[PDB]
């Protein structure tokens, strides 16, 4: 499928189930490619730990783990930065919200 | 583009069940759905505000 | 006239003061700065985040 | 041109037709019809000039409606000549009473 | 607690407005009330926005030089709290009405 | 069910909701003249004062 | 429609070379000078009717007591050198 | 067909508050007095500002309107404005 399967997952809790680490091959493909991609999948089959694996295997094989963007709607603010807090925590994740004081 | 349906993970994943319940109208409620309803088609079929 | 000419030219002599402070600021920020995280570095710096 | 010819750069042909229209005379004064134009030639130039200092005090290259409001404001025979006259956007010099400090 | 005596933010947040130049005024109540005085006379008058705007900065800039003549003359006494004395007083010398 | 609900709606329901508005607008009209009354009076003592 | 905006911009390019203008204060010059014409103008045209009769001694007459005289006494000046400097 | 009644005939066509209330709030009155340099103020003064407000932007509102209606224009521009500002004694520039 054009697809190379070689993850260095380090630092990540747990392990995907046999179905998204396609995901994360094909996400490292398109990366490899420098494209777009679209994980239309079915609702709840995990994006969010996809994008998390995706997000640290571009840390582990790459030296880059740049400042990032999640844009989420208001309601998942919090599970996001929880997602991987339970999951992989060796990023540093902001949280922006709350008022212009803090 | 990437989809995957519940077709991927099926050894154990519970079904989905659909039902529909059908709801009858009160007499109060009714007066209020006939006198909206009757008004909004002598509004909206011809002249109005 | 003169007299608010005379107060732009400091005015100007402090922006340039300023701007070359400012330079060496951001220079020894660079020096002080992380350097080179290469991989291991990297990595204890992400265990101990984790 | 006749501004040419007199050292003016003001349109004086523009005043001459205005003044006409006015009919503030029936034979306005052609002897120096543009002496009226001189004038405020001359008081445009203060203000300009007053308002180019002003804007270029605060590192502004661009005349700011506020620069010119502390250029005329400033000067006490400005605020005389017109002192009822207020400017759109424009401001108030910092005035605070040395008594009221604490 | 990081409460300052009453008046020390006072001279700070005065030299922040008289630094600034912007509309002190919410434009939405202003259109309200302008609105609700023009009603008054004639129907469809079709205000136009820069009118508005217009009358919006007269009433400030009339405000803010009432305001400060009252200020001189409340310090005038050896007062630094406005009364309606001082408004009254600076309303009746200029002889506005 | 035809005829008791033309009964009800001849007594209807938004019928009350346009007495209502009349009864409103009657009033409002009634204050609109009072300030328009008090408002010239106010004029021609000015008016006659000076 | 005949604007004014050329010859204020160059009154300021001959005094200020490098110093920018803003589209608010193009209508505040306008304003001014447009208000300021007129004020000096029917001043003249009562100054004419001041005299029990029907030139340039009027209009210098006029801006002789409307503004204040510090700058009055340039505007007369630079008038007059401004009527030799067109006499010929 | 033409026996009995039913609702196919669409219709034929009937009909189916403007008081106003002043704006202004405390915040901004109180903004306004710091811009003036004011220290510290009563719990009076923003009465009587509103009602500088009702004695003010009423009558240059009726100078404006008779104006407009002088100048046989059946609408209101920015510059109608600039006319009552100068007979009040208080004109503005920029408009
Ligand atoms: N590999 C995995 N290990 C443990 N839990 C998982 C895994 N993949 C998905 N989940 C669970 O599935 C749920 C899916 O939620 P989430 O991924 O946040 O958004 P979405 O529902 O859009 O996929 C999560 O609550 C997560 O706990
Ligand atoms: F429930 Be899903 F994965 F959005």
């Amino acid at each position: 499928l054009s697809v190379v399967d070689v993850p260095v997952p380090s630092l990540l809790r747990g392990n995907l189930r046999t179905y998204q680490k396609q995901g994360l091959n094909w996400l490292a493909s398109l990366y490899n490619n420098h494209t777009n991609g679209i994980l239309a999948d079915e609702m709840g089959l995990g994006k969010t730990i996809q994008t998390i694996s995706l997000l640290a295997y571009l840390a582990c094989e790459k030296e880059n783990w740049g400042p990032h963007l999640i844009v989420v709607p208001t309601s998942v603010l919090l599970n996001w930065e929880m997602e991987f807090k339970r999951f992989a925590p060796g990023f540093k994740v902001l949280t922006y919200y709350g008022s212009p004081q803090q | 583009l990437l989809r995957r349906l519940k077709a991927d993970v099926e050894k154990q994943m519970p079904a989905k069940y659909e039902h529909i319940v059908y709801c009858k109208l009160s007499k109060r409620q009714r007066f209020l759905y006939d006198d909206f309803m009757s008004r909004a088609q002598t509004k909206a079929t011809l002249a109005s505000g | 006239m003169e007299n608010t000419m005379k107060v732009y030219e400091k005015l100007s002599k402090a922006e340039k003061k300023r701007k070359i402070i400012q330079e060496r600021i951001r220079k020894h920020k660079e020096q002080e700065s992380q350097h080179m995280l290469t991989q291991e570095e990297r990595l204890r710096i992400a265990k101990e985040t984790e | 041109s006749r501004s040419a010819k007199a050292g003016l750069t003001f349109p004086v042909g523009r005043v001459h037709r205005l003044l006409r229209r006015g009919n503030y005379a029936q034979r306005i004064g052609s002897g120096a019809p543009v002496y009226l134009t001189a004038v405020l030639e001359y008081l445009a130039a203060e203000i300009l000039e007053l308002a180019g200092n002003a804007a270029r005090d605060n590192k502004k290259t661009r005349i700011i409606p506020r620069h010119l409001q502390l250029a005329i404001r400033n000067d006490d025979e400005l605020n005389k000549l017109l002192g009822n006259v207020t400017i759109a956007q424009g401001g108030v010099l910092p005035n605070i009473h040395q008594n009221l400090l604490p | 607690p990081h409460r300052y005596k009453p008046g020390t933010v006072a001279l700070r947040e005065i030299r922040r407005f008289q630094k600034s130049t912007e509309l002190l005024i919410r434009k939405l109540p202003f259109q309200r009330l302008v609105r609700e005085i023009a009603q008054d006379f004639k129907t469809d008058l079709r205000f136009q926005s820069s009118a508005i705007g217009a009358l919006q900065e007269s009433v400030e800039a009339y405000l803010v030089s009432l305001f400060e003549d009252t200020n001189l003359a409340a310090i005038h006494a050896k007062r630094v709290t406005i009364m309606p004395k001082e408004i009254q007083l600076a309303r009746r010398l200029r002889g506005e009405r | 069910l035809n005829d008791e609900l033309v009964l009800h709606n001849k007594d209807g329901f938004l019928a009350r909701q346009e007495f209502l508005q009349r009864v409103g607008s009657a009033e409002d009209e009634r204050y609109k003249e009072l300030r328009r009354q008090q408002l010239a009076q106010q004029l021609q003592q000015d008016s006659e004062a000076s | 429609k005949e604007t004014y905006s050329s010859y204020i911009y160059k009154v300021l390019k001959q005094t200020h070379p490098d110093t920018g203008i803003s589209q608010k204060s193009m209508s505040i010059l306008n304003s001014f000078v447009n208000d300021i014409f007129e004020r000096i103008a029917t001043e003249a045209s009562k100054l004419a009717a001041y005299n029990k009769k029907s030139s340039a001694r009027e209009i210098q007459t006029a801006v002789r007591l409307i503004l204040p005289g510090e700058l009055a006494k340039h505007a007369v000046s630079e008038g007059t050198r401004a009527v030799t400097k067109y006499s010929s | 067909s033409g026996r009995g009644k039913g609702g196919k005939g669409l219709g034929k066509g009937g009909a189916k508050l403007r008081d106003n209330i002043q704006g202004i709030t405390k915040p901004a009155i109180r903004r306004l007095a710091r811009r003036g340099g004011v220290k510290r103020i009563s719990g009076l003064i923003y009465e009587e500002v509103r009602a500088v407000l009702k004695s003010f932007l009423e009558s240059v509102i009726r100078d404006s309107v008779t104006y407009t209606e002088h100048a046989k224009r059946k609408t209101v521009t920015s510059l109608d404005v600039v006319y009552a500002l100068k007979r009040q004694g208080r004109t503005l520039y920029g408009f």
